[PDB]
C-alpha cells in the first residue's frame, strides 16, 4: 500500500451500523493562529446542521515562477475528521471560490506577490436523519474575515446568501451580484431567489463587520 | 440566419509540374561530380535523402527541398515577433520558426533617438519598453552557427503595433515581393509578416507618408477615434485572409482587392466564415485568375 | 512521519494496552417473532474478533516542537474512547461459497461481517497507572 | 495564450461596442462552425469524433456494463482525460466533476430507460479524451457526448427481469442491439462584456470577457447545473443581474436551432 | 457492409457479445475471405491449380474420388454434404466402415459441434485426418469461401442463416461439381428445412433427410438400424433452464458431484458434494429424475418434510441448507435431495443383450425390444428394431439416442453387430471395451 | 484448453489467414493540420492510433535544455476503452508502460539527426484507441509516419511487426488472442536491412527455432516500409500537382 | 547528478576495441568470476563479482491472496537502488528509466517467467497463502546488476526455507521454528541474464549503410566501459535450453545474425556458473549438515 504513512494491518475494516423559515447562526473569531497572517473561526448550526470551519492566509509569498504584474490566489479545501466530500467535489468549489475574489482583491496592490487560502472543512454536523452545496457562502465569509486579518486590499465586504440549494454572491449592498451557483431547485424561483439569499447577505456583513470594528 | 454549422457524418473516423519527390532512406545517385547540401546525408557515393521534399539540383549542387517544417529565417526578412521573454540586456521572442529570436538591449528605436545615448540604467528599464506578448515590426540582421537569428528596428517604420487586430496563417501561402507593408482602401493596413504573422491596423500618417509624437513608440494606446466603419471593415479583410489559407492560395495584394469587392456579395459579415462561402470565393478567384495575368 | 511512529513506540513502551482490551465479545441478533429483532448478547466468558483503533492529530498554528502537545493531547482523548457494542448476525446469509479448480475444488469461509450497534457501548479498559505525561 | 495589451484594449473596446462587434464578426448570439462524428469505434457501445474551427478536439467514448441497479447508487459515471495535463490540474477535475451533475441519474436522465431488471441495470462509462483545446472546453464536450448517446446501441435482454423470487441471471442475444432512448443535456458556455453577451466564445472573446457562464440545457429547456465562470484572471468585473437575466432566454430562443441542427440524423 | 484488398480480398466485421458469467462483453473480429479456396477433390482440375504450401512446404492431398458409390438416377455419382443434426443424431453411423466414403464437413457444421461436444468434435477430428483410401472426410471453410460466404440478412436468426449458408454450401458444389457428374447430397433432419426445398427455393439440390437418403442405399437394410431415435404411468419432471442454473451455482442454491446408484437398490443413491461430508442420498424415482449412474448432475436439497431418519425463496432453502449440515451432524434423521439438472451424461456405446419377451418369433418386421445391459444399475433400452430374431441370440453395440418426457426407458439406437453370445471371440471383444481397452489397428496416419 | 481452433492444418488462422499474411494496414499523413505539423492516423487492423509530434521548438524550462542535440519525450496514453474489458484504474505512470517509453527513446535516439537540431524540443504524442494485439509493432510504424509527417531529418525508414510462434510455426501479425495463445516476438527493423533497433521476447522461446523465426519477419518488416512509402507518395502526388 | 569524461577518454577505449583490446584484462567475451557467499540465515546470501558488489533478501509471510488468482500466493521483488551503491543516483527513485531497465527484466526474469511455484504458496485457498518478498540492495556499481541481480534472487531462492503448517479452519498452526524444521521451494527452471554491450567503431551511416558489420559486442561492461556503450541487449536462458527473454530496446542498429551468434555464447558460459552454484548449494548445505554431525555429537 501506501509506503508512507501507518494505515494498519491491511485486512480489517472500519466499524459498521445500520437503523434499530429558519434560522442560522454564526460565532465568528479572528487572530488565533501564529502561523498566519490571517485567521478566521466559523461556528454555524442550523436546524440539523452545526459545521465549523477554518480559513487560513499566507501571503504575501514569493513567486519562483517569474513576473506578474500583480497578485495571485491559491485555495485549497481539505477534509477535517468526519465528514468526507469528493476530490474532485473538492476543487470546483476552489474553482468557484476564485472567480469572486478576483472581483475583490486588489491584485494590482500587489506584483508577484502570492496568496495562499487554506480551508479546514474540519466538522460538521447533520443530523437530519448537493450535500457541499449547503455550506459554499459561509467559506466566503470566512475567508473574507481572514483575508481582513491579513489586511490585504479588499474592494467589499462580498457575501453570499443561499435559498434552498442555491448560491449567489453579493456587493454593494446587494446591488450587484459577483457569483453564482444554481442545482436542481425550482424553475423561475430566481426572483424568490433573489430575496432570500440577500436578506441572509443583509444579515451576514452585518455580523461580519461587527466582529472586526467592534475589537 | 443561423447560429453554428451542425453538419453529420457518422459511422466513420474519417472521410475516406512534373520533378523528382523523393523519400528518406532513399538513394538519389552515386554520381561524385554532385556536391551534397541540405536534406542530403551520405557515404562518398550514395546520395540519400532525409524528408520528403523534392531533388533541387542546381548546376553541380544537388539539395533537399522539403515540403514540409517551422519557417525559416533569414536575414533581412520583414517578420512580426511576440515577446516571450527578457533576458540579461536581452529579450526573448517568437518567429514561429525553430527557436526565438534575440534582440539586443540597444538594438532597438529610443525616444528622442539617438540624442538619448547609452545608460546602465536602460536595464533596469527593459520592462518599460517593452513586455510579454506583444507585437512589433522587426528587421531581420543575421545569425549565429546553428541557424538561430536576430532582429533589430532600424527605422521609424520598425516597431511596436497598435490600432488593430492580429491573425496568423501558415509561412508557406505568402509570397516574396520587394514590398511588404501594404495599404488598402478603406484606410486600413496589412503588415504581412513573412513568417505567417499577420497584423492589421489603421493607416497612420506615416503609412500616408510612405505614399507622397516620437515618444509613443512604447505606449498601449491607440487612436481613441476608432470608429465602427473602420473596425467591421477589418472583419472583412480578416476573414478573407482565412478564406485563402483554407483554399490555400498565395497571397497578392490584389487578389485580397479581389477578394475584398468580391465579398461585397454579402453584408453579413458573420457569413464570411463558411467553409463553403470561402471556398465559394476561393473559387471565383482562381477563375478570375484565368483572365488578367 | 517521524511524529506518528514515535508515539506509536513508546505507547508500546507504556505498556498501556492488553490485547485482552481488544477482545470483542458479539452478540447475534436473534429474529424474533412478528419481524422484531433483539441481539442476544453473551456475557461473561468459532471465530473471534478485535478493534483496531486509529487517531488523527491536526496541528494549527506550529510555534515550537510539538512533540509533547501531541502526546498529551492523545491521552486525553485514549480516556473518552468508548468502545461501540458490536455484534453479528444470527445467522449471517453471507454463507460458504465454493470455488472450481481445474479439476478440484475449495470453499471460501462463511462470512460473518460483524455489526456495531447504532446504541449500546461499553468503555476502554485502560492501564491507568501507566498514563504518562510530556515535557520537554 | 499570451497577448498584447494594445490589442486587448481594442478588443475590450470593439465587443463593448453598443452595436457589438465579435473579431470576426458574427452575430452576437452565433456559434462558430463544427464538425461532427460518430460510431467509429466498433468495440465500443458509442463513439464521438468532434472538430472545433480553431483545431480544438476530442473524442468520447461509450463503454457500458450490466451491474445490480440496487448495490450502486451512481449508474452513469463520466471519465476524462485531457492531453498535456496532470491528472491533479484544476480545469481537469472541475470538468470532471461538473458532468457528473449534469448527468445526474434522475435530473436529466431517463435511468428507467437504463433499467435492465427489477434487479439489474446498465453501468455506463462517459469516458472522454481531448486531443488539444485553446478554449475553456467545456461546451464542445457535451456536444459529442450528445451525439454519442445518440450513436449508442445496447444487446437485447431475452429472459424475464423479476428475479426476487427466481433470481435469474439475465440473458442477452448476441447480434440484436437496440438503440439508447435517451434525452441528453447540453451545455453552453457564455461570456458578458461591457453590456453585451456573446455566444460560442473564441479564445480571445475567451480572454477578454469580464466574466461568464455555463448554462444548462436540458429536455428542451433551461435547467441545472449553472455556474458563472471565470475564463481568465486579470479582467475579472462583476455584473447587474438583468443581464444574467438576458441570457437565459437569450440562450433559450436560441437553444433548439442548435439541438434542432443536431436533433437532424 | 465490407471492404476490398488490392489483392481482390474481401474484409468485414463478425462482431457479438460474449455471454460469459452473465457479463454483456461486446466483441467484434475482422473477417477474411479468400479466393483460393480448394474444393479438394479428385476430379476437379482447377483446385489443384492454386493449392500452395504451407510453413512445412506441403501441397495437400485431394482424396474424394471420382468413383463415389454411385446410385439409382437422378442420383449417380453423389457426395454427401452434412447436418450437424444428423450428425448430432447419427455420430455412428457416420463410424460404419460399409458406408459414406466422401463427406464435406462444412465449417458452419464443424462449429456446432465445437460448440455443442468436446470429444464428439474429437471424432470429427479423428475421422478427416484419419480418412484413407476407402472413406474420405474433409473440411470446406465455407466462411473463409468467398464464394460460399453469406451476411446476416434484416429481420434474422442465427438460425436462418445457417440452414442458408449450408444451402448455399452445396450450391457452389455442384456447380463445380457438374463438369464430372459426381452429385452432392444435403442430408438434414429439420422438417422446416425440409419444407422450402419442397418448392425447390433458388437451388435444383439434393435435399433428402437421413432416412430419405437411407432408403437409396444397395445394403441400407444392414445401416438402418444405426439410424436413431404410449409408453407411460406417470409423467417425469425436467430440467432447469440455462439461466436458472447459473442463477443458481453461484448463491449456493445448486450443487454438483457424481453420484452411484445402487444395483441391490436400483432406485436409491448419494453424492459426495464439496460443502458436504456425509454421502447426501436421493431417493425416489422421480428425483432420479431420468439420469444415468455416474453421470455429472445438478441437485437440490429436499425440505424437512421429505428428509429422512435411519417455498419459492432461496432465502429458505440456504437456512434449510445450513440445517442440512446440522442434520449431517445428526445422523439420525439426514436429509434427502433430488437432482434438478444434469451437468454431463457420462453416455458412451454400450453392449448389452436382449430380452427373449421383447422379441416375436414369428414376426420379421420392425418392433421393439429392451437390451439387458452388461451394466447391473443401468435400466432397459426400447430398442425399435427389425432383426431381432437375428440379434437375439447375439451381442450388440447401442448408443443412447435421447430421453423425452413420457419414455420411462430411453431411446437408443443399435451401432454395431458385433457376433454370437458366448462365442469366445465376441466375448473377447466387448471384455475390452465396456473395460475401456483400445483394441483397433493402428490408422493411416499412425503409420506415416 | 482452449475449445478453440488456433491454426488450420489446412493452413488457416481465425479470420482464415496464412501464416504469412498481414492485417488490413491503413496509414494518414496531415490528419491534424491545426494541432501539429506533425499528424498521422494509423489503422493496422483494429489497432487503431493517433500519433501526434511536436517540435523543434522551445522548452518549458531552461534546466530542461542542451547545447547539443534535440531531447525527445514519449508520452503513452493507454485508454481504459482501448481493451474489450474496461480497466479500472489509470497507467499514467505503470512501469510496464515507462519501458516502452524508455523503448522507443533508444530505438529513436539514432534516426533524428540530433546534432543538426540542438536547443529543442521534440515531443512525440501517442494515443491508443483500439487494440488488436500486435501492439508493439503497431505503434513503431505509426512512429515512422508521425516523423516524416513533418519531414524531420532522419536517416532512414524504421519497421515495427510482432510475429508470433505456434508450435513449430511462425505467425506473421498475430492478434491478442493469438498473443495469450502462444509464444511472440516483436521485430524492431530498420529499413531495407537486417539490422535492429528493437528486439524484444517476453515468452518462453526453445532457441532452435529462433534464427528461422528472426529470419521470418524481415519479409514482412521490408513489405511494412514497402506499404508506408507508396501511400505516402500518392500523398505527396497530391500536393504539388493541387498546390501548383 | 553527471558523470563526466573527457572524449579523448572516449576515443581510447574506442580505439582499445579497435586493437581487440579492453582494459579489465578478460577477454570481449569473457564474464568476470564469480564469489557466493551465504550468511547464516536461509534466504541470505553475498554475492559478488570483483567490483560489483550486491546483496538480497528472502522472506515470507501470512497473508490472504487477490480475488485475481484466488488459488495462489504473493510475491514480488523490491529492488530500490540506494545512492549508497554510487552518487549518480536519487534516494530511491522508482521513476528512473535505468531503473526501469533494472525492473522489467526482473520482473519478466522471474514473475512472469515464473521460476517459482505460486501454487505451492497456498496454504488454504482463497484464505491464508504466503507472502514472499524479494529485497535486492545495490552495493557497489561497475555494472552488471541487472545480471548480478538475475543471479542473486535466483540463488536466494535456493537457500530459503519455510517453516511447518498445520490447518484447522481457522486453527491455523504454525509450528515452533526449532522443533519441526523449515521448508524449502519448487524451483521450476533456472534463469540467468547476459548483459551485451556494444560499441560502434563509426559514425552512424557506416551502420547504417555500410553493408561491413563492424561492431563489437563484449560481456560485462565495466563502469567506464558502460557508459560509452551504443546498443543495450539482454538475453536470458535455462539448463534446457529454452530462451527465457531477449530485451534490446533501441540503441545502436544491430545485425540479427549477430544476436544468434551472440546468444550460443551465452549457453556455454551460464551452464558452468549455474552448476558450481549447484555444488555450493549443496556442500554449503553439506557443510551445514556436517556442522550438524559436529553439533548433535557435540551436544
Amino acid at each position: 500500500q501506501d509506503r508512507r504513512r501507518l494505515l494498519g494491518p491491511a485486512a480489517a475494516k472500519p466499524m459498521a451500523f445500520s437503523n434499530t423559515e429558519s434560522e442560522q447562526e454564526l460565532s465568528l473569531h479572528t487572530g488565533f493562529i501564529e502561523n498566519c497572517n490571517g485567521s478566521a473561526l466559523v461556528e454555524a448550526r442550523s436546524l440539523g446542521h452545526q459545521t465549523s470551519l477554518i480559513t487560513a492566509v499566507y501571503g504575501p509569498r514569493s513567486i519562483r515562477g517569474s513576473f506578474t504584474s500583480q497578485g495571485t490566489i491559491s485555495i485549497q479545501l481539505k477534509n477535517g475528521l468526519l465528514e468526507k466530500y469528493n476530490t474532485n467535489e473538492l476543487k470546483e468549489v476552489s474553482s468557484f471560490l476564485m472567480g469572486i475574489f478576483n472581483s475583490v482583491v486588489n491584485l494590482s496592490r500587489y506584483p508577484k506577490s502570492g496568496i495562499d487560502i487554506f480551508v479546514y472543512l474540519t466538522y460538521d454536523k447533520d443530523l437530519t436523519n448537493s450535500q457541499i452545496s449547503s455550506l459554499i457562502p459561509h467559506c466566503i465569509t470566512s475567508i473574507t474575515l481572514a483575508l481582513a486579518d491579513a489586511g490585504i486590499e479588499l474592494v467589499d465586504m462580498a457575501g453570499a446568501g443561499e435559498a434552498n440549494g442555491t448560491v449567489v454572491s453579493f456587493i454593494k449592498n446587494g446591488e450587484e451580484i459577483v457569483g453564482f451557483w444554481k442545482d436542481d431547485g425550482d424553475d423561475e424561483d430566481l426572483l424568490e431567489c433573489l430575496d432570500r439569499c440577500k436578506e441572509q447577505y443583509n444579515r451576514y456583513r452585518d455580523l461580519m463587520i461587527s466582529c472586526l470594528m467592534n475589537q | 440566419s443561423e447560429v453554428i454549422t451542425i453538419t453529420k457524418r457518422n459511422g466513420a473516423f474519417q472521410n475516406s509540374s512534373d520533378s523528382q519527390i523523393v523519400t528518406p532512406g532513399e538513394l538519389v545517385t552515386d554520381d561524385p561530380i554532385w556536391m551534397r547540401g541540405h536534406g542530403t546525408y551520405f557515404l562518398d557515393n550514395m546520395t540519400y535523402s532525409s524528408v520528403a521534399g523534392t531533388v533541387s539540383r542546381v548546376n553541380r549542387l544537388l539539395s533537399v527541398i522539403p515540403l514540409k517544417g517551422r519557417y525559416a529565417p533569414e536575414t533581412g526578412d520583414h517578420v512580426v515577433g511576440r515577446i516571450a521573454e527578457v533576458g540579461n540586456k536581452r529579450w526573448k521572442v517568437d518567429i514561429g520558426g525553430k527557436q526565438h529570436a534575440v534582440l539586443m538591449l540597444g538594438s532597438v528605436n529610443l525616444p528622442g533617438g539617438i540624442l538619448r545615448r547609452k545608460s546602465e540604467s536602460d536595464e533596469l528599464q527593459m520592462r518599460s519598453f517593452l513586455k510579454e506578448g506583444d507585437l512589433l515590426n522587426a528587421e531581420v540582421q543575421s545569425l549565429f552557427q546553428d541557424g538561430s537569428a536576430s532582429l533589430h528596428t532600424r527605422s521609424l517604420k520598425y516597431g511596436k503595433l497598435r490600432n488593430g487586430m492580429f491573425c496568423q496563417v501558415p509561412s508557406s501561402l505568402i509570397v516574396r515581393a520587394k514590398n511588404h507593408t501594404h495599404n488598402l482602401p478603406g484606410n486600413i493596413t496589412v503588415v504581412l509578416g513573412v513568417n505567417g504573422y499577420i497584423w492589421l491596423r489603421k493607416t497612420s500618417q506615416m503609412d500616408l507618408a510612405r505614399d507622397t509624437s516620437s515618444w509613443q513608440i512604447y505606449s498601449d494606446e491607440n487612436d481613441p477615434s476608432i470608429s465602427n466603419n473602420i473596425r467591421q471593415a477589418i472583419c472583412r479583410y480578416a476573414n478573407v485572409i482565412k478564406a485563402l489559407a483554407f483554399c490555400e492560395i498565395g497571397i497578392t495584394q490584389q487578389r485580397i482587392v479581389s477578394a475584398y469587392e468580391a465579398s461585397m456579395v454579402y453584408s453579413n459579415v458573420g457569413e464570411l466564415i463558411e467553409k463553403n462561402v470561402m471556398e465559394s470565393i476561393g473559387s471565383d478567384i482562381l477563375t478570375a485568375e484565368k483572365m488578367r495575368g | 512521519m517521524t511524529i506518528s511512529q514515535k508515539l506509536h513506540d513508546s505507547i508500546l513502551h507504556s505498556r498501556i494496552l492488553p490485547k485482552k482490551a481488544l477482545k470483542v465479545k458479539a452478540g447475534v441478533r436473534s429474529a424474533n417473532e412478528d419481524g422484531t429483532f433483539s441481539v442476544l448478547y453473551p456475557d461473561e466468558l468459532k471465530r473471534k474478533w478485535s478493534y483496531v483503533l486509529y487517531a488523527k492529530i491536526v496541528v494549527l498554528s506550529r510555534t515550537g516542537p510539538v512533540f509533547d502537545l501531541c502526546w498529551n493531547s492523545l491521552m486525553y482523548a485514549l480516556q473518552s474512547v468508548k468502545l461501540p457494542r458490536a455484534f453479528i448476525d444470527e445467522r449471517a446469509s453471507d454463507l460458504r461459497m465454493t470455488i472450481r479448480t481445474r479439476g478440484r475444488s475449495a470453499t471460501i469461509r462463511e462470512t460473518y461481517e460483524i455489526i456495531c450497534d447504532q446504541t449500546k457501548s461499553v468503555p476502554l479498559m485502560i492501564n491507568a497507572k501507566n498514563i504518562a505525561f510530556a515535557s520537554n | 495564450m499570451s497577448l498584447s495589451v494594445a490589442e486587448k484594449s481594442y478588443l475590450y473596446d470593439s465587443l463593448a461596442s453598443t452595436p457589438s462587434i465579435r473579431p470576426d464578426g458574427r452575430l452576437p448570439h452565433q456559434f462558430r462552425p463544427i464538425e461532427i462524428f460518430t460510431d467509429f469505434l466498433p468495440s465500443s457501445n458509442g463513439s464521438s469524433r468532434i472538430i472545433a474551427s480553431d483545431g480544438s478536439e476530442c473524442i468520447v467514448s461509450i463503454k457500458s456494463k450490466v451491474v445490480d441497479h440496487h448495490v450502486e447508487n451512481e449508474l452513469l459515471q463520466v471519465d476524462v482525460d485531457i492531453a498535456g495535463q496532470r491528472d491533479d490540474a484544476l480545469v481537469v477535475e472541475t470538468i470532471t466533476s461538473l458532468l457528473n451533475k449534469v448527468l445526474k441519474s434522475g435530473s436529466g436522465v431517463d435511468s428507467s430507460k437504463l433499467q435492465l431488471t427489477k434487479k439489474y441495470s446498465f453501468k455506463i462509462f462517459v469516458d472522454v479524451l481531448v486531443i488539444s483545446s485553446h478554449s475553456h472546453p467545456v461546451s464542445l464536450i457535451s456536444f459529442a457526448i450528445y451525439s454519442a448517446l445518440n450513436s449508442t446501441y445496447l444487446p437485447k435482454l431475452i429472459s424475464a427481469f423479476d428475479d426476487l423470487e427466481v433470481e435469474e441471471l439475465p440473458t442477452f442475444h448476441d447480434y440484436d442491439m437496440v438503440k439508447l432512448d435517451i434525452n441528453p443535456p447540453l451545455v453552453f458556455i457564455l461570456a458578458v462584456v461591457g453590456n453585451n453577451m456573446l455566444l460560442d466564445p473564441a479564445a480571445n472573446e475567451s480572454e477578454v470577457a469580464n466574466n461568464g457562464l455555463i448554462i444548462s440545457w436540458s429536455n428542451g429547456k433551461i435547467t441545472s447545473p449553472i455556474r458563472s465562470v471565470a475564463l481568465n484572471d486579470s479582467n475579472v468585473k462583476s455584473f447587474k443581474p438583468h443581464l444574467l437575466k438576458q441570457g437565459l432566454a437569450m440562450v433559450e430562443k436560441y437553444a433548439p436551432d442548435v439541438v434542432r441542427s443536431l436533433e437532424n440524423l | 457492409r465490407r471492404k476490398r484488398l488490392a489483392d481482390g480480398l474481401s474484409v468485414t466485421q463478425k462482431v457479438f457479445v460474449r455471454s460469459r458469467n452473465g457479463g454483456a462483453t461486446k466483441i467484434v473480429r475482422e473477417h477474411y475471405l479468400r479466393s483460393d479456396i480448394p474444393c479438394l477433390s479428385r476430379s476437379c482440375t482447377k483446385c489443384p491449380q492454386i493449392v500452395v504450401p504451407d510453413a512445412q512446404n506441403e501441397l495437400p492431398k485431394f482424396i474424394l474420388s471420382d468413383s463415389p458409390l454411385e446410385l439409382s438416377a437422378p442420383i449417380g455419382k453423389h457426395y454427401v454434404v452434412l447436418d450437424t443434426n444428423v450428425v448430432l443424431q447419427a455420430i455412428d453411423l457416420l463410424e460404419n466402415p460399409n458406408c459414406f466414403f466422401d463427406v464435406i464437413v462444412p465449417q458452419i457444421v464443424l462449429d456446432e459441434v465445437r460448440n455443442k461436444s468436446y470429444p464428439v468434435y474429437t471424432r470429427l477430428r479423428t475421422l478427416c485426418r484419419d480418412s484413407d483410401d476407402h472413406k474420405r472426410f474433409i473440411v470446406f471453410h465455407n466462411e473463409f469461401s468467398e464464394h460460399t460466404f453469406v451476411e446476416r440478412l434484416p429481420n434474422e436468426t442465427i438460425n436462418d442463416r445457417n440452414d442458408r449458408a449450408i444451402r448455399k454450401t452445396c450450391q457452389w458444389y455442384s456447380e463445380h461439381l457438374k463438369p464430372y457428374d459426381i452429385n452432392v447430397v444435403l442430408v438434414t433432419n429439420d422438417r422446416l428445412n425440409r419444407e422450402a426445398a419442397t418448392k425447390e427455393v433458388e437451388s435444383n439440390i439434393i435435399t433428402k433427410s437421413l432416412v430419405q437418403y437411407i432408403e437409396l442405399l444397395p445394403n441400407a437394410d444392414d445401416i438402418r438400424d444405426s439410424i436413431p431415435q404410449t409408453f407411460s404411468d406417470f409423467t417425469f419432471p425436467e430440467y432447469y433452464s440455462t439461466a436458472r442454473v447459473m442463477g443458481g451455482l453461484k448463491n449456493g442454491v445448486l450443487y454438483q458431484g457424481n453420484i452411484q446408484i445402487s444395483e441391490y437398490n436400483f432406485l436409491e443413491g448419494s453424492v459426495s458434494l464439496p460443502r458436504f461430508s456425509k454421502p447426501v442420498l436421493i431417493v425416489g424415482q422421480k428425483n432420479l429424475n431420468r439420469a444415468f449412474n455416474g453421470d455429472q448432475v445438478i441437485v437440490e436439497l429436499l425440505p424437512q418434510s421429505e428428509w429422512k431418519a435411519p417455498v419459492i425463496s432461496d432465502k429458505q432453502r440456504r437456512l434449510l441448507a445450513k440445517d442440512a449440515m446440522i442434520a449431517q451432524r445428526s445422523k439420525k434423521i439426514q436429509p434427502t435431495a433430488k437432482v434438478v439438472y444434469i451437468q454431463r451424461r457420462s453416455w458412451r456405446q454400450y453392449v448389452g443383450q436382449l430380452a427373449p419377451s421383447s422379441v416375436d418369433p414369428q414376426s420379421s418386421s420392425t418392433q421393439n425390444v429392451f437390451v439387458i445391459l452388461m451394466d447391473k444399475c443401468l435400466p432397459k433400452v426400447r430398442i425399435r428394431t427389425r432383426r431381432a430374431a437375428e440379434l437375439l441370440d447375439k451381442r450388440i453395440v447401442i448408443s443412447i439416442d435421447s430421453w423425452p418426457t413420457t419414455h420411462k426407458y430411453p431411446l437408443g439406437h443399435f451401432v454395431r453387430d458385433l457376433g454370437t453370445i458366448e462365442s469366445a471371440q465376441a466375448e473377447t471383444e466387448a471384455l475390452l471395451l465396456e473395460h475401456d481397452v483400445e483394441y483397433r489397428p493402428f490408422s493411416k496416419k499412425v503409420l506415416e | 484448453m482452449s475449445r478453440l481452433e488456433i491454426y488450420s492444418p489446412e493452413g488457416l488462422r481465425l479470420d482464415g489467414r496464412r501464416w504469412n499474411e498481414l492485417r488490413r494496414f491503413e496509414s494518414s499523413i496531415n490528419t491534424h493540420p491545426h494541432a501539429a505539423d506533425g499528424s498521422s492516423y494509423m489503422e493496422q487492423g483494429n489497432n487503431k492510433i493517433i500519433t501526434l509530434v511536436k517540435g523543434p521548438k522551445e522548452p518549458r524550462l531552461k534546466s530542461q535544455m542542451d547545447t547539443s542535440k534535440a531531447l525527445l519525450n514519449v508520452s503513452v496514453n493507454i485508454t481504459k476503452f482501448s481493451k474489450f474489458e474496461r480497466s479500472k484504474s489509470s497507467h499514467k505512470n505503470e512501469r510496464r508502460v515507462l519501458e516502452i517509453q524508455t523503448s522507443l527513446v533508444r530505438m529513436f535516439e539514432k534516426n533524428v539527426m540530433l546534432n543538426i537540431y540542438p536547443r529543442t524540443v521534440i515531443d512525440i504524442e501517442i494515443h491508443v484507441l483500439e487494440q488488436d494485439g500486435g501492439i508493439m509493432g503497431s505503434l513503431i510504424n505509426g512512429i515512422t509516419l508521425a516523423l516524416i509527417d513533418a519531414g524531420i531529418s532522419m536517416f532512414d525508414y524504421i519497421s515495427g511487426i510482432s510475429v508470433g510462434l505456434y508450435d513449430t510455426t511462425p505467425l506473421l501479425d498475430t492478434n491478442s488472442l493469438e498473443e495469450n495463445a502462444m509464444s511472440t516476438v516483436t521485430l524492431g527493423v530498420v529499413g531495407k536491412s537486417e539490422k535492429l533497433s528493437l528486439l524484444l521476447v517476453e515468452d518462453k522461446i526453445p532457441l532452435d527455432r529462433l534464427e528461422n523465426v528472426l529470419a521470418i519477419g524481415i519479409a514482412g518488416a521490408h513489405r511494412v516500409r514497402d506499404l508506408m512509402d507508396e501511400e505516402l507518395r500518392k500523398h505527396a502526388q497530391k500536393r504539388v500537382s493541387n498546390a501548383s | 547528478k553527471d558523470i563526466e569524461i573527457s572524449a579523448s577518454e572516449s576515443k581510447f577505449i574506442l580505439e582499445a576495441l579497435r586493437q581487440n583490446y579492453r582494459l579489465d584484462g578478460r577477454s570481449f567475451d569473457q564474464f568476470r568470476d564469480v564469489e557466493i557467499t551465504f550468511g547464516k540465515e536461509f534466504g541470505d546470501v553475498s554475492v559478488k563479482m570483483g567490483n560489483t558488489k550486491v546483496h538480497c533478501r528472502i522472506s515470507c509471510q501470512i497473508a490472504q491472496p487477490y480475488e485475481d488468482r484466488p488459488f495462489e500466493g504473493l510475491f514480488v521483488i523490491s529492488t530500490e537502488i540506494s545512492p549508497m551503491a554510487g552518487s549518480q543516483f536519487e534516494n530511491g527513485n522508482i521513476t528512473g528509466e535505468d531503473e526501469v531497465l533494472c525492473s522489467r527484466i526482473i520482473e519478466k526474469s522471474v514473475r512472469r517467467s515464473g521460476a517459482l511455484d505460486v501454487e505451492g504458496l497456498c496454504i488454504v485457498a482463497g484464505s491464508k497463502c504466503w507472502a514472499v518478498r524479494a529485497d535486492v540492495h545495490f552495493l557497489d556499481c561497475d555494472g552488471g546488476f541487472i545480471d548480478a541481480s538475475c543471479i542473486a534472487v535466483m540463488a536466494g531462492l535456493m537457500h530459503f526455507k519455510k517453516p511447518d503448517i498445520t490447518v484447522h479452519g481457522e486453527q491455523i498452526i504454525v509450528h515452533p521454528v526449532n522443533e519441526r524444521e523449515p521448508v524449502p521451494l519448487g524451483i521450476l527452471h533456472i534463469p540467468i541474464c547476459v548483459t551485451f554491450s556494444f560499441f560502434n567503431p563509426q559514425d552512424t551511416e557506416e551502420n547504417i549503410k555500410g553493408e561491413t558489420n563492424s561492431e563489437i559486442s563484449i560481456i560485462d561492461a565495466t563502469l567506464k566501459e558502460e557508459l560509452l556503450r551504443d546498443g543495450v541487449l539482454t538475453v536470458t536462458l535455462n539448463k534446457n535450453r529454452e530462451v527465457v527473454q531477449v530485451s534490446k530496446a533501441g540503441g545502436l542498429p544491430m545485425d540479427a545474425l549477430t544476436l544468434m551468434k551472440c546468444c550460443h555464447e551465452a549457453y556455454s558460459i551460464i551452464e558452468k556458473i549455474t552448476d558450481q552454484i549447484l555444488q555450493l548449494l549443496k556442500e554449503d548445505s553439506e557443510k551445514r549438515n556436517k556442522y550438524a554431525a559436529m553439533l548433535t555429537s557435540e551436544n
